[PDB]
């Protein structure tokens, strides 16, 4: 349980890294496909078991099929904003990476002093999380429904072709 | 000597701080997406960090 | 329990296998054998189904526990499809969902 | 067994990529990647520390921010679409017409 | 907890708007017809007010884990009804120079005070980041309704990114809050640590991402860069919407979380925003000496404007009238946002320079002047009536660096707002009753700052029912 939570994790970590310092979206977009499915690996090892299986039906199955759909759809290729390599340039990302790498050790060093008993990896059903969403969680439910028929909305006034 | 008036002057000091103080500013707007979400991180940094050494 | 690890493992089994199955089967194609702009419905259509898709998986969360959420669980829910008929039927009407011109 | 802090470093080390994807990136296909890696990142810790409880409630609110990102994504993309048809060109420098 | 007849008569302004947006749509989906789905939202917007009363009668009691309603619940749900009503009524004019498609314009509005009406009432994280969304992505719509427009698609884009970027922070936030406390409840931040040791390393970590995302969207230094640009690209009533409903639901929820979490009166979260408030004050007050631009003027002033609220919150737990300093502060500011972008809208409707104003729209000049004046905290204005107010809660903490800050930000403030005033009145080079009830409602919001200036009792009672569960 706990070698799949620090492989995938590693999968992950590495999968990521590939995706913000790559240059072709599609295998930057199927790197991103490798990250979710061990962040799921991540979810299934800790026993929120639903949670992994949303990530790989509606964020690894939905939102980046959108993404390689828009991809293939505007024919992302040999661009000038793509050959020119602008984000491997060193004095171009020596900022942004000590400012993540300042960003990251506070966080960390905030976490490390915390009290922890450790995750039992107990499997949280996902009968439970219905019964918790329909239970104290209602109007969460209601104007999560109305939060997407507006995005919904939006998306679909700004990307008519018209 | 006086007949320019020397203390509206010196009380002239902090108008003129305040509109170099504000140019100077106005150059933070530069309009530049990348460099907002970067002044967001920069300001995320800062905050964190005087929490932490302020704790 | 050794029936719960028994599975983890053909379950395990079962995915390897059949991954490399799938990869041997390429390798010996490959080995063997001698050698001599679109629209933007296709986005609307791609967002309709995330859209749906998320709302779907609020009512895949409701249908495991329907008996125990009671009666309110119902009316919440009934309320919940209601929205989602009311956003479907407005796509449908001004011609989101309508391909043919 | 497991620790709730390796599973927050690990939510913390996603979320400052995508952090860094998101400033050093001026596609803007790849901003909106890098937000979808740090909303992810940030259900991964509310989904870790739901779990160091035993509680439904960070599985809960995952469902609301993949909600939020799915909606989210989809705006994106389709300003991004607006941005590509009207200008030909996704350089994010290039909308730089309102300063001062 | 579960859902009582009694728990649904006190969510009558959701429920109403929640119908609204239903109808509205229903209504799209038969017809596409502007002026009925605008008067079915102004409807649906007037019911909900209307039903305060009832809510008012049913009394103060929590609806689910997510949901308190109180006195400010009311409150701030009438102020982002109001502010929500004033923006279909300036946009309803403006929408009729539009070409295509008017009526999501209403429903997104709609979607947007629903989540006003959400933060509101929230008690809850996930009520707070429920609501925060339902501001910020109907938002994205408006600000890029007109998206053939460079600036409003510009400003639409970022916005969305920035939004998106702190909507992220704000969640990691909570992550490593509901990390630290194992409740999500906002009482009980904070309520697992005693004797001394509320500085807690991942809560206060947490709460300054919170911090973060929600200075990002109360426009506080130093996430406030995108204020100016997203509020001259965006439609005059969506700036209106921004400027009035956004940051009053998102301060009130700020307020909430602030005095019902054990961890709000912490000394490191208060010295980190004692310094975002000065920083604030300003920065928003020295950006706006030199805008030719009427509306990254007003932004810059919403900046400034913030800070001060954040003054007025930050001696929360100290001071005894800080919460009814805030709501007075907030009414009075609501009104001249409202009068000034309003008149901003009426110049810019219908769809397609404030010096000398008065030769040609003489009342809408005048109106205009008033709530510069009372921006600046002249008296005779409810403005005035909020910055005494402030000033008075930062005499009770003993905050006087901020006091100080407020002093030489009014100054530089004033200076850019008498400069608007006096411009309207020099020299240089419609037809419809909706765009008479514009004018009426900024003349109204006129006429209703110079009384409260002048006689600012009935407001300071109204607020003073205000009052939560302690
Ligand atoms: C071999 C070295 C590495 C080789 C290269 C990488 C290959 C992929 C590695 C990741 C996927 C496999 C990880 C190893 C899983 C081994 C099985 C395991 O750990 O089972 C334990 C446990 C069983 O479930 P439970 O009921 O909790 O039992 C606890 C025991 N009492 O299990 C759990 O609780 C959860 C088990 C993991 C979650 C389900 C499977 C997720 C798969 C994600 C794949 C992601 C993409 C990988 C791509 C690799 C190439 C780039
Ligand atoms: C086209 C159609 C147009 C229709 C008209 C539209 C415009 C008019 C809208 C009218 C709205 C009415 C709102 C009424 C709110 C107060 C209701 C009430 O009766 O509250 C009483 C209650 C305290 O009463 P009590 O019974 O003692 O409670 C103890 C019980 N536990 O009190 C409370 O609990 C708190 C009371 C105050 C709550 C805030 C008030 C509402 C929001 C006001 C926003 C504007 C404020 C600034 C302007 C002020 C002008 C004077
Ligand atoms: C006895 C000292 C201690 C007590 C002090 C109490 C405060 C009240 C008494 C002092 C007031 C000083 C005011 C000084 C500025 C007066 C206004 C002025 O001169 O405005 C005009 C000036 C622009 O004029 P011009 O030269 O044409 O600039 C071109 C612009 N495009 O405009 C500008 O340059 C911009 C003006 C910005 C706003 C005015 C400046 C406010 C600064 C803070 C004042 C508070 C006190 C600070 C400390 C004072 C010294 C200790
Ligand atoms: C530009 C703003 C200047 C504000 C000055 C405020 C000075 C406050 C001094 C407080 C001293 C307290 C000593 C105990």
């Amino acid at each position: 349980m706990e070698f799949a939570f620090y492989i995938c994790g590693l999968i992950a970590i590495l999968a990521t890294l590939r995706v913000i310092t790559h240059t072709n979206p599609v295998h930057a977009l199927l790197y991103l496909i490798i990250s979710l499915l061990a962040i799921s690996g991540v979810f299934f090892s800790l026993g929120a078991y639903f949670a992994g299986a949303l990530e790989i039906i509606v964020y690894a199955g939905a939102i980046m099929v959108l993404f390689v759909f828009v991809v293939m759809m505007l024919n992302l290729g040999g661009s000038e904003i793509e050959q020119e390599r602008q984000w491997l340039k060193p004095q171009v990302w020596i900022g942004p990476a000590i400012l993540s790498a300042i960003m990251l050790v506070v966080i960390v060093y905030a976490i490390l002093g915390v009290n922890d008993q450790g995750i039992d990896g107990t499997p949280i059903s996902a009968k439970a999380v219905g019964i918790t969403l329909f239970g104290p969680y209602v109007l969460a439910v209601e104007l999560a429904s109305m939060l997407l028929l507006a995005g919904l909305v939006v998306a679909f006034h700004v990307g008519r072709e018209e | 000597l006086l007949k320019r008036d020397p203390l509206n002057s010196m009380m002239n000091i902090p108008a003129v701080l305040s509109r170099f103080a504000g140019k100077g500013l106005l150059l933070s707007e530069n309009g530049y997406l990348r460099w907002y979400v970067a002044s967001m991180s920069i300001g995320a940094v800062v905050v964190l960090a005087l929490l932490m050494v302020l704790r | 329990s050794t029936e719960v690890i028994a599975h983890h493992w053909a379950f395990a089994i079962f995915l390897i296998v059949a991954i490399g199955l799938c990869c041997l089967m390429l390798v010996g194609g490959w080995f063997l054998g001698g050698r001599a702009r679109l629209s933007a419905k296709f986005y609307l259509v791609a967002m309709f189904f995330v859209i749906f898709d998320v709302e779907a998986l609020y009512l895949f969360a409701w249908s495991t526990s329907i008996r125990e959420s009671g009666w309110v669980g119902f009316v919440e829910a009934a309320i919940f499809i209601f929205v989602l008929l009311a956003g479907l039927v407005y796509l449908v009407r001004i011609g989101a969902l309508d391909w043919t011109p | 067994m497991i620790p709730l802090q390796h599973g927050l470093i690990l939510a913390a080390i996603l979320f400052v990529l995508g952090l860094t994807g998101l400033v050093i990136r001026r596609n803007l296909l790849f901003m909106l990647i890098g937000l979808e890696i740090m909303i992810n990142a940030s259900a991964l810790a509310f989904v870790v520390a739901g779990s160091y409880w035993g509680q439904t409630d960070g599985q809960v609110m995952y469902i609301l921010a993949i909600s939020l990102a799915a909606a989210e994504a989809s705006i994106g993309l389709a300003l991004l679409l607006q941005l590509h048809r009207r200008r030909q060109n996704l350089n994010i420098d290039s909308v730089s017409e309102m300063r001062g | 907890m579960t859902i009582t007849p009694q728990n649904l008569i006190a969510l009558l302004p959701l429920l109403i708007v929640g119908l609204t947006v239903v109808v509205v749509m229903l209504s799209i989906a038969w017809r596409r017809n502007h002026f009925l789905n605008a008067t079915l939202s102004v409807i649906g917007l007037n019911a909900a007010l209307v039903s305060l009363w009832f809510v008012g009668q049913a009394g103060a009691m929590d609806v689910t884990p997510l949901m308190r309603v109180d006195g400010f619940a009311m409150l701030y749900t009438g102020l982002v009804l109001l502010a929500s009503l004033a923006t279909c009524t300036f946009a309803y004019p403006w929408l009729e120079g539009y070409n295509d498609n008017k009526d999501e314009f209403y429903l997104l509005v709609l979607i947007a005070a629903l989540g006003g009406i959400l933060l509101a009432n929230a008690n809850h994280l996930a009520s707070l980041f429920l609501g925060i969304e339902l501001i910020s992505l109907p938002l994205f719509g408006l600000v890029g309704y007109a998206f053939r427009q460079k600036r409003s698609l510009e400003a639409s884009i970022k916005y969305t990114i920035l939004s998106a970027a702190a909507s992220s922070f704000l969640l990691f936030g909570m992550a490593l809050v509901y990390a630290q406390s194992g409740d999500l409840s906002f009482v009980a931040l904070g309520k697992n640590l005693g004797d001394g040791m509320l500085n807690e390393p991942l809560l206060l970590a947490g709460f300054g991402l919170m911090i973060v995302g929600l200075g990002f969207k109360l426009s506080l230094v130093p996430f406030h860069l995108w204020t100016p640009d997203v509020y001259q690209g965006a439609p005059a009533p969506v700036s209106t919407f921004l400027a009035t409903a956004s940051k009053i639901a998102i301060f009130g929820v700020v307020m909430r979380l602030f005095l019902y979490a054990p961890v709000g009166d912490s000394e490191a979260i208060r010295v980190v925003l004692a310094i975002i408030a000065f920083a604030s004050i300003i920065f928003g007050n020295l950006m706006a000496l030199s805008q030719t631009n009427i509306k990254r003027l007003l932004g810059y002033s919403s900046i400034s404007h913030l800070g001060y609220l954040l003054v007025a919150l930050i001696a929360l737990q100290t001071g005894e009238m800080s919460m009814e300093a805030v709501g007075v502060y907030l009414a009075g500011y609501l009104f001249s946002s409202l009068g000034a972008f309003g008149v901003v809208s009426l110049m810019s409707s219908p769809y397609r320079s404030y010096r000398g104003l008065f030769w040609h729209r003489p009342i809408l000049a005048a109106v205009m002047t008033v709530m510069m004046l009372s921006l600046a905290g002249i008296p005779m204005t409810l403005g005035f009536i909020g910055k005494f107010y402030v000033l008075a809660v930062g005499v009770q903490a003993h905050l006087w660096w901020l006091v100080g800050a407020v002093v030489v930000g009014s100054a530089i403030g004033l200076y850019y707002y008498l400069r608007v005033a006096v411009s309207l009145y020099l020299h240089a080079p419609p037809s419809n009753w909706q765009y008479s009830a514009g004018g009426i409602v900024v003349l109204i919001s006129a006429l209703l700052v110079l009384v409260l200036g002048v006689w600012p009792q009935p407001l300071i009672s109204i607020v003073r029912l205000a009052m939560p569960l302690m």
